[PDB]
């Protein structure tokens, strides 16, 4: 069993991709739920893992809970929102300092998430008005380098491109 | 149902459906790995108290938190099983809540409007008005509502494809003891003319004998309140043991993973109760994480029914007041972590640092002079330049003090005249050597962070 961590700012979809990923389908705004701690078996190569996924939603903002879950980490994905700048820019300010202060032997990958209001119209309005643009994979990829995560990685909760992808390479991490 | 509402209604839904799941998890845990552990005799009763520790105490907790819960819901339930006995058309509505929604509509209603109860529930009944309904005979059933009078009148109704009925309709409102209204009941006697003389008056007759019966087999109970945060504002300010659970369970998973490295028998003795199909696959230290998962997500869960929950909603003065003291109960838990922490580091430097040639008792776990109680901050080995001698710091945010390998060093530092490798104190300069870089960063930040943070506020 592989221990992933799910962290990063509030409401950037930490736990949309995660009920997305473990019931293939985007969680409805009338049926709306909390994601208790979870184990999938996925196929790689014929290998069969099974990933413990937890959700930290909710401790963002409480410093002494939050450590709480990281103990027996295999596995780290630290999130922002590809349209909110503040969650990026708490990447490298927060999230990636606080595990690699608890977790230093932890390998975690850059999750960009949220990719499907990239190209919005309406989102581009909201931000343009706070002189801010939307972080291109190209940002966010120089900012995985600059981190030494393993990788930079994309994905839509809501139209699930590279959702599958991200908890795959989150294993492939694990491996190393 | 506006969008607004129905999130309302999945958001009150989802906090008792995850107190269901989060109960159970609880029972679960006690069950099939707490009493287990008491058994196997692998870990004293002191090791068991310091893993599990007050899981018991969470337990009902919660239960006298999921039972008020769940008698909300049963109202409903035991309602609509009494109400069943009347084959009549009928709905009740409860006017305390905004536009006067349909909290119960019969089974005979739904058959004849050709409505479906989830498509009904929550709305006003003006929803089976249309063309030719007299507008002039509706304003006299919004009078005798706003009158809170009886009132039986005949109008044209549509149903749900719009099949066009007469409807005998009569209105009666529900007081209680104290003769307020509370709800209000809706006989319909569905036609095909307008009935007059003998006709006429044997259908006033039956349908307001008919809610006279309803208005009869509905008292003496509890009806069916469409509120959550009553409760909640309530139930919260006695989540106390949380504050106790969480503060002493890293020292549990602490032992755990020591006693799993250390003893094949007792690694492959728990995952073998982790098989247990109940547990989903998760291993026991996942399991400890829930109920500090629980409390950090009751204001998550309250914020998005107070969201979705009107001014004019006499929820909303309950789900607001309950969304604070949830949000209370997260810091005192929070800070019963930074507490108890901090106590367990203090008493072991108590006893295991003596004082010599100090004109004061000093006593660690005390108050400082400007910052209240004092806290632990950091700790490790230094090496003094020019000397190489074995030393051990010891610091706090008051003041940093100097130890041996514990028998004090010089006169403890105060960091008020503290200067940042290269550490300053007054006139006299100190050369410590730190084992690495990043200790050496360690130090040096949070020294001039503690130093700082006495000055500003000596300086008030
Ligand atoms: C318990 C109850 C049952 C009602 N049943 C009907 C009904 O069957 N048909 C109808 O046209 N109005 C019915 N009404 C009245 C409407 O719900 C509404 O109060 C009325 O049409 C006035 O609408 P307005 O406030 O928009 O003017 C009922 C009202 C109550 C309180
Ligand atoms: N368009 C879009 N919206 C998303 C996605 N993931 C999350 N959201 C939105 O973000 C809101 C809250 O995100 P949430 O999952 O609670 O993030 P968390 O608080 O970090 O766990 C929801 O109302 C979603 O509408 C996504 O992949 N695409």
């Amino acid at each position: 069993t592989i221990k992933c961590v799910v962290v990063g700012d509030g409401a950037v979809g930490k736990t949309c991709l995660l009920i997305s990923y473990t019931t293939n389908k985007f969680p409805s705004e009338y049926v709306p739920t909390v994601f208790d701690n979870y184990a999938v078996t996925v196929m790689i190569g014929g290998e069969p893992y099974t990933l413990g996924l937890f959700d930290t939603a909710g401790q963002e903002d409480y410093d002494r809970l939050r450590p709480l879950s990281y103990p027996q980490t295999d596995v780290f994905l630290v999130c922002f929102s590809v349209v909110s700048p503040s969650s990026f820019e708490n990447v490298k300010e927060k999230w990636v300092p606080e595990i690699t202060h608890h977790c230093p032997k932890t390998p975690f990958l850059l999750v960009g998430t949220q990719i499907d209001l990239r190209d919005d119209p309406s989102t581009i309005e909201k931000l343009a008005k706070n002189k801010q643009k939307p972080i291109t994979p190209e940002t966010a990829e120089k900012l995985a380098r600059d981190l030494k995560a393993v990788k930079y990685v994309e994905c839509s909760a809501l139209t699930q491109r590279g959702l599958k992808n991200v908890f795959d390479e989150a294993i492939l991490a694990a491996l190393e | 149902l506006t969008p607004t509402e129905r999130k309302r209604q999945g958001y009150i839904h989802e906090l008792i459906v995850t107190e269901e799941n989060y109960v159970n998890d609880l029972q679960l845990v006690t069950e099939i790995f707490q009493k287990p552990l008491m058994e196997s005799e692998l870990l004293t009763e002191k090791e068991v108290a310091m893993i599990f520790v007050n899981w018991k105490e969470l337990i009902m907790c919660n239960i006298k938190l999921l039972k008020a819960l769940r008698v909300r819901k049963k109202m409903s339930g035991e309602l609509a099983t009494t109400l069943e006995r009347i084959e009549k058309n009928f709905v009740i509505t409860d006017p305390r809540l905004p536009d006067n929604p349909i909290i119960f509509a019969s089974d005979s209603f739904l058959q004849l409007t050709e409505y479906s109860r989830e498509e009904i529930l929550g709305r006003n009944c003006r929803f089976l008005q249309g063309p030719e309904t007299d507008r002039a005979t509706v304003r006299k059933i919004r009078d005798a509502i706003d009158n809170q009078t009886e009132v039986t009148v005949q109008l044209i109704n549509y149903t749900k494809s719009g099949k066009k009925f007469w409807n005998l309709f009569h209105l009666q409102p529900m007081r209680d003891q104290k003769g307020d209204v509370q709800y209000f009941i809706g006989v319909q006697l569905d036609g095909t003319e307008h009935v007059r003389d003998a006709a006429e008056r044997e259908g006033v007759m039956l349908i307001k004998k008919t809610a006279e019966n309803i208005d009869e087999a509905a008292k003496e109970l509890k009806m069916p309140v469409k509120m959550i945060g009553d409760i909640l504002s309530a139930q919260l300010p006695h989540m106390q043991p949380y504050i106790r659970f969480c503060s002493r369970q890293l020292n549990g998973a602490a032992l755990i993973q020591q006693k799993t490295d250390e003893a094949p028998d007792f690694k492959e003795f728990v995952k073998r109760l982790a098989m247990d199909p109940r547990c989903k696959g998760m291993p026991l230290s996942s399991f400890i994480l829930k109920p500090m998962q629980r409390v950090t997500r009751y204001p998550l869960i309250i914020k998005n029914i107070l969201e979705n929950t009107p001014e004019n909603h006499p929820d909303h003065s309950h789900l607001k007041h309950a969304l604070e003291k949830a949000e209370e109960l997260c810091s005192q838990v929070n800070e019963g972590v930074r507490e108890k922490e901090n106590s367990d580091r203090l008493e072991w430097i108590q006893a295991h640092v003596q004082c010599e040639g100090l004109s004061e008792q000093l006593v660690f776990n005390s108050v400082t002079n400007c910052l209240g109680p004092r806290k632990f901050l950091h700790s490790g080995k230094l090496y003094k330049a020019k000397s190489n001698k074995e030393l051990y710091g010891f610091l706090f945010n008051d003041f940093l003090l100097l130890t041996q390998i514990y028998k004090m060093y010089k006169t403890p530092i105060f960091l008020n005249e503290v200067l940042v490798f290269h550490i300053s104190h007054i006139d006299r300069v100190y050369t410590l050597r730190a084992e690495s870089i990043n200790e050496r960063t360690a130090w040096v930040q949070k020294i001039k962070a503690a130093s700082e943070l006495y000055i500003e506020t000596e300086k008030k």
